[PDB]
């Protein structure tokens, strides 16, 4: 049986524009383990993206982290894509400052 | 401290 | 109080894309202190908390060559159990197992465990009382078949009560400054405005440790939790986390709601408002 994975987008600390920051990406709740994560800055690919080891909860689904630094600013859009067997279209999912 | 493998050439 | 060392090991075929990768992560409590993944260029037993970096090289010898042989042994249940299923050779399967042991105030055994899962599955468990299995199918029954002719049980058993309890205890000693400790959550109110009738209010809970926590919010000083707008706690990767609870309220009653936040780091409960 497959799950599709649930993501959260949100940064390290409270965003203020034009402070460093750490830009997290949270994917949860899915099977199986294979997957693919990028993080998207205005719509374009973020070389350095690291990414916690692939672990599990108690109903066996498994849950990484990604994350970079990054600055946030007015205009500047991140978002979060995730390839999924489980979706057959990659999902995307934007950063929100308020959430 | 991980678990040392298991003998028995039996686990599964 | 009452502590925990866990182990959490998977493996992952992937069929005409090479041999099955595994993968394996050590926890103290909700804090990650060791790492393995089969994958890397040097395959080693790494170390992800500052309270083990100082083990000597035989840890880390005896560590590494247990990842090694782990991968070995999981690759073959994983041959195995395709057997057993009469799967057919397209996809990928999984085999997970999760094991350690808590210990309460008194630093004694509180209970063992040594699960192992396939496709995101109960596969096989070991009982409670460290000496039975529960297969969960007619294929794992032939596992527990082997490993109870084998004398796995009492060998699980032995590292459990002792190995996995020395270790732990260990753990709790060389990284007493942070393992032993809890961060109260930082808590404040964000005020987002939908209309000239509806606004949103947040409440965050952030820069905590551990992870178990409760918000919630009242109306005049009464529940509404079916209304409650939640997210589950995330990781901010510093080693602590995140959290917030929202409520839609109408414009002008803002004062009527308080948020509530309960945490081991807190001397007694929190109450804020926007």
């Amino acid at each position: 049986i497959q799950k599709t994975p649930q993501i959260q987008v949100y940064s390290r600390h409270p965003p203020e524009n034009g402070k460093p920051n750490i830009l997290n990406c949270y994917v949860t709740q899915f099977h199986p383990p294979h997957i693919e994560i990028q993080m998207l800055k205005n719509g374009k690919k973020i070389p350095k993206v690291e990414m916690s080891d692939m672990s599990f909860s108690k109903d066996w689904s498994f849950y990484i982290l990604a994350h970079t630094e990054f600055t946030p600013t007015e205009t500047d859009t991140y978002a979060c894509r995730v390839k999924h067997d489980s979706m057959a279209e990659p999902k995307t999912v934007y950063w929100d400052r308020d959430m | 401290g991980s678990q040392k493998l298991t003998t028995g050439n039996c686990n599964w | 109080g009452s502590h925990s060392m866990r182990y959490f090991y998977t493996a992952v075929s992937r069929p005409g894309r090479g041999e099955p990768r595994f993968i394996a992560v050590g926890y103290v409590d909700d804090t990650q202190f060791v790492r393995f993944d089969s994958d890397a260029a040097s395959p080693r037993m790494e170390p992800r908390a500052p309270w083990v970096e100082q083990e000597g090289p035989e840890y880390w010898e005896r560590e590494t060559r247990n990842m090694k042989e782990a991968t070995q042994n999981f690759r073959v249940g994983l041959n195995t159990l395709h057997g057993y299923y009469n799967q057919s050779e397209a996809g990928s399967h999984t085999l997970q197992r999760m094991y350690g042991c808590d210990v309460g105030p008194d630093g004694r055994l509180l209970r063992g465990y040594r699960q192992d899962a396939y496709d995101g599955a109960d596969y096989i468990a070991l009982n409670e009382d460290l000496r039975s299995w529960t297969a969960a199918d007619a294929a794992a029954q032939i596992t527990r078949r082997k490993r109870e002719e084998a004398g796995v049980a009492e060998q699980c058993r032995n590292y459990l009560e002792g190995t996995c309890v020395e270790w732990l205890l260990r753990y709790l000693e060389n990284g007493n400054e942070t393992l032993q400790r809890a961060d109260a959550p930082k808590t404040h109110v964000t005020h987002h405005p939908i209309s000239d009738h509806e606004v949103t209010l947040r409440c965050w809970a952030l820069g905590f440790y551990p992870e178990e926590i409760s918000l919630s919010w009242q109306r005049d000083g009464e529940d509404v939790t079916q209304d409650t707008e939640f997210v589950e706690t995330r990781p901010a990767g510093d080693r602590t986390f995140q959290k917030w609870a929202a409520v839609v309220v109408p414009s002008g009653e803002e004062q009527r709601y308080t948020c509530h936040v309960q945490h081991e780091g807190l001397a007694e409960p929190v109450t804020l408002r926007w």
